[PDB]
C-alpha cells in the first residue's frame, strides 16, 4: 500500500509528511556524503554538528496570484539566519553541506496551474543593465526572503526576465537541471535531495552560493469561480551532512 | 547492437506511454513500445559526439596585433603595439564559450597553435623576416614595459621564438588552482560590498606577450597574431540550458538590452505547419 | 643522418588533427581531482533528457506563454497543433535537442514527443496525436491524421503521455538544416472526443509539450551553429 | 609512442565510451519501471 | 597461368562458336575454339585496371580565385573575391566525370590537395607571404559573409592554414547520406510539379570557403587555387555505357543543341579498309 | 632530437603517389554499405561484355 | 604502419583480385554450356 | 603520503612547541603538534623545485 | 628514403622544451668530481630552514 | 633513445627524488628530539 505518493521525511527534530507526492528527485543521483579524507586539504578537523543544523527550516511563505513571474533563492544564502546552521555559517572560514527542499502547494480538484520547481548549480546571474555592469553582493544574497522575478529592476541587482532564467538561456531548457513540477492536478509538493557539486572540496559560505533553488509558474493559476485568485507556495529547506572547519572570529558581510 | 527490435500487437494491462513528467524523470519510451516494429541494428557508436571530441579541435580564441618600427621618441611601447598584451582567457571569442557553456566545470590541458602573419599597407620595398617571441607571463612575475627590457630575458618563465608566416606549437597542462575551471561562478572573491561578481575574479591566469625581436628596418610591418586553442584530456561536469541571447562581456552572463525575440515567431497559426 | 622526403601538407595547420606537443611547463604539477556529481561523457548522454517546446509560437516577443498549448471546452473533430518536424528549426531549434543537433550535420534515429495535460483535475478529454511520414501534406482533419502513426491519449491520473516519432525513412540519414529529400513529416493533434470542464470551473486549460531523443539517435559530422554569431571581440 | 616526458603533451583522449544517461534522465530517489503506473 | 592452351584439328558436332546473342550473354569463346593454338603465358595480372586504381590517383576538380587587397569600401567581399566559394561538387571538371560516370553508384574517402601560387598581375616591389584558410562550411552552417566574420572562427568547423605556393593536404571520410554517392538519380526531392530533377538534388554536401589570412600590403595579391581529388578505398557498382556526348551542366545529363557526330565516318565505302 | 636529410623531391605533390593523410572529420562514422547488385573490381571484367560496332559509319 | 588513428585516413586499397564477369557476361537464367546448341 | 595525520586533544609534558633557536637547528614542528588536524595526503612530488628543473631551461 | 610530414610548430625554439644537441667538444673529458659538503637537491629542501622577518618595518 | 655519443649532448637530467633537509635544517651535533627539552 506504499504509494509514491505519501512519504515522511525525518530529519533531526523534525518531520515532514505528504500525501500527494510525485516520487523525489535526488540530483545527479548522488545523496549528499561527508568530506572524504582522499579529497580534503584544509588539515582542520572539521565540526559536525548534526541534528542540530541537519533539521528542516520552513522559509516565510510566498503567495502564487495570477501575476507571479516566479521566485528564486539561494543556498547557503536563504539559511543564513536560521537557528545554529546560520550561526556555524558565520563563524567558521569554510564550510560543506547538501540539501533536502521540500516545496509545498495544495490546491482542490477544480484549479489548475503548474509549478517548475528547479536547482541550478552555480547559477550566476545577469546584470539588467548590460554591458560588463557586475550585480553587487546584496543583490545576489537575499536571505531567506529570496528574489522576487515580479520585482521591478534594482540598482546593482539582476535582470529579473523569467524566459531567460536571469542569465541569456531560456526558460524551456532548465528541464536539464535536477527538477521537478508541482501540478495542481497531480502533485502538491516537490521534493529535490542536493549532494555538495563545488569544483573545490569545502568553501566560504558567505562569498558563494553554490545552487539556486527557483519556483517558477509555467501554467498560470486557475482559480474555481469565484475562489480567491490566489494560493501560498512554502519551501521548507533542511541542511544534510553539513560540516565546518576553520573556526574563528565570526565574518562581518555586507550590508 | 539492435536499434531495434522486432515487436507486434500488444493489448495490455501494462502501458508503457502514460507516464507522470512531474516526477522529473525521463522515462525511456521505445518507438516499440507504441508501434508494431521490425528488428534493424545500430551500425554506429557515437564516437563523435564523446566531449573529447567535442571540445578537441582548435578554435581561434584571440586575434592581437604588434608592429616593428623605429621606437626612437615613442613614450609608451605598449600603446604603440611596440608589443602587446593579451590578457589570456578562453571567453572573449564566442563559438568556442558557447561550447564551453554548455557544462559548469569543465578540466582539460590546452594545445596552443599560434598563427602570425605580416602585413604593409604602405609602401615597402621588400618584406621583411620578423622573429615573434610570445612570453608567458603570470600572475606576480614583472610584467614589461618597453619591447626590450630586462622582463624579455624571461629566464624563468615559458617563451616560444618563431618566425611570423609560421606557426608556433606547444600545450600547457592543466593550470586551475581548483579540481575543475569554473564555466561559471555565483560568488565574490571576498564578502565585499562593491567588489565584482562572477568568474573574472576565478579565471585569474596571467597574460601573455608578444613582441617582434628584430630591430626596425625603413619601412613598417604589421604582425596580427591569431591564437588557436585545442582542449586535450576533456572531463566536463553538470550540463546547463545553452545560451540563447547574445553575449556582452568576458566573463559575466549578462545579455544586452531591448535584444530580439529569440523564438522564431510562425507564419501562421498554433495550426499550421 | 637519416634520409627523408616530405610529403605535400607539410607545415599544414589543420584545426582537427591530434598530435603530441612539447609541455611548456615541464614538471608541473596540476590539482588533484575531487569527486563532482555530474558528469557527461557523450552529447548523447544529454539529448535523452526532455525539455519544453515553445509549441505555441504565435506570439510577437519570448514568453512563458509560448510554451502553452492551449485547449478549448466542448470543441469535437477539431485541431489542437500542428508543426512539421525539422528538428533543427522552427519550434524545435531553441529546446536543447534542436540546440545539440545543430552541432552536427545529420541526424538518425527515434524522437519522444510527450505532453503533460495541466487541466483540474475533475476535466476530462481524449486527444489523438498523429505523426505523418514524410510524402503527405500535413493532415487537413482527423481523419486524414488518423491513417498515420497515432495514439489516443485519454487524459486521466497519469498526467503525460509518450508519443514517439519512430524513424520512418529510405536513406539512413538526414539533414539537421531543413532539407525537403530528406525532409520528415508532420506532427498533429486533434479532439478524439473533447475537453470537459467540471462546474465552477472555466475557461482554457493548457497542455505542456516536450522533445527528446530516443536510445536510437545517431547525430555525425560536427559542424558550427547558426545559433550564435559576434562583430567584435568581447573584453572584461 | 610518446616522444615528450609530460602527460600534457600526448594527443587527444580516445572515446570515454562511457555513457549513462541515468544521472540526467531518472534520478528519481523511488526507482519507476517503464509499464508499472507512475504514481501509485 | 595459361593465356592460351595448344589445341590441334577439330571435326566435332559440338560447335563452340555458333551461338543466339539474343540472350544477352556474352559467351565466353577464346581463339583455341576456332584456330590450333600452341601453350603460352599471361604473365600478367590485370593489377593496374583495378577500380582503386582507375580512381586512384588525383584530378584537378576546380580552379578559383581569391585576392587580398584593401577591403576598405568594399560592400561584398564575396563578390570582390576577398574570399570565395566552392560549393563542393566533383561533376564540374570534366576528364575525372567520366571517369566517374562509367559506374551508377560509387563509395570511397576522399584525400584532397590543395595548390596555391600567387601572382602579381601589376607593379609590386615585392612578393608577400600570404596564409591561405580554407574552411569547410557544411550544410546548416553560417556562411561567411565578410573575410574576416565571427564565421572564420571556425570552433567547429574544420580548417586547415597553409601558405600561398605551398599545398595543403587532409583526407575526408566517405560523407554520403546514402550507402554509396548516386553517379545518377532519376528522381526529385519530392513530387513537385516543378522540382529540379537529377543528382544536383541528392549530392548536397555543402561548399568550401578560402580566404587569405594576411591584411593589405601596398599591392594586390592574386592567389589562385586548385584543388585536386584522389579518392582511396573505392567501391563501384553498376557499369553503364561510356559518356559520348559533351557535358553542359552539372548534374544533368544533357548535351548540347546540334552537337556533332560522335561517330567518324568512313572516307570510303562500307568495304574500305 | 633524431638528425636527418631531406633528398631532391621532398615537398613535391605527384598526383600518382599514395600515402596516408589526416582525416579532417576526426571519429566520424560512415553509413553503413547495404547490398548493391552489380559491383565492379576491374575494368577487365566489363570490356569482356560484347557492345555493337557502329560497322556501317558511311553516313 | 598506420601514423593516423582513422580509416579513412589510410593509403589506396590493393588489388581487389577479385574479377567475376559473369553477373555482366553471362547473366542467363538457365545455365548456357560453350558446344551445345544456344538454342534447344 | 600523508601531508598530515589525524591528531586530537593533547595535555602532556611532552612539548613539541617549545625549542631553543640558538642550536642553530630548524626544529620540524607540523600543524598537528599544536592543533587537532585531519588525514589529508599530498598528491604531489615536488617535481619543478628539483634544481634541474629550475636551472633547465 | 622515408615519407615525412612537418608538423605547426616545426622550427619554433621553446626555452622550456628539453632535447639532445650534438656536442661541439667531442671526446673531452671533463675533470672528476671531488666530494663538497652542502649539496642541494629541491628548493623543498632549502625553504624549510627559518630565517628572520623583518617584522618591524617600520623604519 | 640518444643520437649522439657524447654525454652532455643528452636532455636533462630526471628528479633527484633525492631531497634530504637535514643537512640545513638540523646540523646540530647531539640530536635534537622533537618534544624532549631543547636544552637539558
Ligand atoms: C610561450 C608560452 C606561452 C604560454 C601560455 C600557457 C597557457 C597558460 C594559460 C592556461 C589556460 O588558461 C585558461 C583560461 C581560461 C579557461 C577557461 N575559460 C572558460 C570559462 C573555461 O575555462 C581555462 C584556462 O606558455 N608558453
Ligand atoms: C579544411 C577542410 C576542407 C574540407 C572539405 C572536406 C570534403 C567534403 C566534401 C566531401 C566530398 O563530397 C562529394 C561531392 C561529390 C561526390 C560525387 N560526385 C559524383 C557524381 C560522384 O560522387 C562525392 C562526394 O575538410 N576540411
Amino acid at each position: 500500500g506504499y504509494s509514491d505518493r505519501v512519504q515522511q521525511i525525518t530529519l533531526g527534530n523534525s518531520t515532514i509528511t505528504t500525501q500527494e507526492a510525485a516520487n523525489a528527485v535526488v540530483c545527479y543521483a548522488e545523496w549528499p556524503e561527508y568530506l572524504p579524507d582522499v579529497d580534503a586539504s584544509d588539515v582542520n578537523k572539521t565540526s559536525k554538528p548534526d541534528t542540530s543544523v541537519c533539521r528542516f527550516y520552513t522559509l516565510d511563505s510566498k503567495t502564487w496570484t495570477t501575476g507571479s513571474k516566479g521566485w528564486c533563492w539561494k543556498l547557503p544564502d536563504a539559511l543564513k539566519d536560521m537557528g545554529v546552521f546560520g550561526q556555524n555559517m558565520f563563524f567558521h572560514s569554510l564550510g560543506r553541506s547538501g540539501y533536502t527542499v521540500h516545496v509545498q502547494c495544495n490546491a482542490t480538484k477544480f484549479h489548475s496551474g503548474c509549478l517548475l520547481v528547479v536547482v541550478i548549480p552555480e547559477h550566476q546571474l545577469a546584470s539588467h543593465e548590460g554591458g560588463n555592469v557586475s550585480v553587487k553582493y546584496t543583490f545576489t544574497h537575499p536571505g531567506e526572503r529570496g528574489i522576487d522575478l515580479s520585482s521591478a529592476n534594482e540598482v546593482g541587482g539582476p535582470v529579473k526576465d523569467v524566459l531567460y532564467n536571469m542569465n541569456g538561456t531560456l526558460l524551456g531548457n532548465l528541464l536539464i537541471f535536477p527538477h521537478q513540477f508541482i501540478n495542481l492536478r497531480t502533485n502538491n509538493t516537490a521534493t529535490i535531495v542536493i549532494p555538495y557539486i563545488n569544483s573545490v572540496p569545502i568553501d566560504s559560505m558567505t562569498r558563494h552560493n553554490n545552487v539556486s533553488l527557483m519556483v517558477i509558474p509555467i501554467a498560470p493559476l486557475t482559480v474555481p469561480t469565484g475562489a480567491t485568485p490566489s494560493l501560498p507556495i512554502t519551501v521548507t529547506i533542511a541542511p544534510m551532512c553539513t560540516e565546518f572547519s576553520g573556526i574563528r572570529s565570526k565574518s562581518i558581510v555586507p550590508q | 547492437t539492435v536499434a531495434s527490435i522486432s515487436s507486434g500487437p500488444k493489448h495490455t494491462q501494462k502501458v508503457p506511454i502514460l507516464t507522470a513528467n512531474e516526477t522529473g524523470a525521463t522515462m525511456p519510451v521505445l518507438p516499440s513500445d507504441s508501434i508494431e516494429t521490425r528488428t534493424t541494428y545500430m551500425h554506429f557508436n557515437g564516437s563523435e559526439t564523446d566531449v573529447e571530441c567535442f571540445l578537441g579541435r582548435a578554435a581561434c580564441v584571440h586575434v592581437t596585433e604588434i608592429q616593428n618600427k623605429d621606437a626612437t621618441g615613442i613614450d609608451n611601447h605598449r600603446e604603440a603595439k611596440l608589443f602587446n598584451d593579451w590578457k589570456i582567457n578562453l571567453s572573449s571569442l564566442v563559438q568556442l564559450r558557447k561550447k564551453l557553456e554548455l557544462f559548469t566545470y569543465v578540466r582539460f590541458d590546452s594545445e596552443y597553435t599560434i598563427l602570425a602573419t605580416a602585413s604593409q599597407p604602405d609602401s615597402a620595398n621588400y618584406s621583411s623576416n620578423l622573429v615573434v617571441q610570445a612570453m608567458y607571463v603570470p600572475p606576480g612575475a614583472p610584467n614589461p614595459k618597453e619591447w626590450d627590457d630586462y622582463t624579455w630575458q624571461s629566464a624563468s618563465n615559458p617563451s616560444v621564438f618563431f618566425k611570423v608566416g609560421d606557426t608556433s606549437r606547444f600545450s600547457v597542462p592543466y593550470v586551475g588552482l581548483a579540481s575543475a575551471y569554473n564555466c561559471f561562478y555565483d560568488g565574490y572573491s571576498h564578502d565585499d560590498a562593491e567588489t565584482q561578481y562572477g568568474i573574472t575574479v576565478l579565471n585569474h591566469m596571467g597574460s601573455m606577450a608578444f613582441r617582434i625581436v628584430n630591430e626596425h628596418d625603413e619601412h613598417k610591418t604589421l604582425v596580427k597574431i591569431r591564437v588557436y586553442h585545442r582542449a586535450k584530456h576533456v572531463e566536463a561536469w553538470i550540463p546547463r540550458a545553452p545560451r540563447a541571447l547574445p553575449y556582452t562581456s568576458i566573463g559575466r552572463t549578462n545579455y544586452p538590452k531591448n535584444t530580439e525575440p529569440v523564438i522564431k515567431k510562425r507564419k501562421g497559426d498554433i495550426k499550421s505547419y | 643522418g637519416l634520409p627523408t622526403t616530405t610529403l605535400p601538407g607539410s607545415g599544414q595547420f589543420l584545426t582537427t588533427d591530434d598530435r603530441q606537443s612539447p609541455s611548456a611547463l615541464p614538471n608541473y604539477e596540476p590539482t588533484p581531482r575531487i569527486h563532482i556529481p555530474g558528469k557527461v561523457h557523450n552529447l548523447l548522454e544529454i539529448i535523452q533528457v526532455d525539455t519544453l517546446i515553445p509549441m505555441n509560437n504565435t506570439h510577437t516577443k519570448d514568453e512563458v506563454n509560448s510554451y502553452l498549448i492551449p485547449l478549448n471546452a466542448n470543441r469535437q473533430n477539431e485541431q489542437v497543433f500542428g508543426t512539421n518536424l525539422f528538428i533543427g528549426d522552427g519550434v524545435f531549434k531553441t529546446t536543447l535537442l534542436g540546440e545539440i543537433v545543430q552541432y552536427y550535420t545529420h541526424w538518425s534515429g527515434s524522437l519522444r514527443f510527450s505532453l503533460m495535460y495541466t487541466g483540474p483535475a475533475l476535466s476530462s478529454a481524449k486527444l489523438i496525436l498523429a505523426y505523418t511520414p514524410p510524402g503527405a501534406r500535413g493532415p487537413q482533419d482527423r481523419r486524414e491524421a488518423m491513417l498515420g502513426t497515432h495514439v489516443v491519449w485519454d487524459i486521466g491520473l497519469q498526467s503525460t503521455i509518450v508519443m514517439t516519432i519512430p524513424w520512418t525513412s529510405g536513406v539512413q540519414f538526414r539533414y539537421t538544416d531543413p532539407d525537403t529529400y530528406t525532409s520528415a513529416g508532420f506532427l498533429s493533434c486533434w479532439y478524439q472526443t473533447s475537453l470537459i470542464l467540471p462546474p465552477e470551473t472555466t475557461g482554457q486549460v493548457y497542455l505542456l509539450s516536450f522533445i527528446s531523443a530516443c536510445p536510437d539517435f545517431k547525430l555525425r559530422l560536427m559542424k558550427d551553429t547558426q545559433t550564435i554569431s559576434q562583430t567584435v571581440a568581447l573584453t572584461e | 609512442i610518446n616522444y615528450y616526458k609530460d602527460a600534457a603533451s600526448t594527443s587527444s583522449a580516445g572515446q570515454s565510451l562511457s555513457m549513462d544517461p541515468s544521472k540526467f534522465t531518472e534520478p528519481v530517489k523511488d526507482l519507476m519501471l517503464k509499464g508499472a503506473p507512475a504514481l501509485n
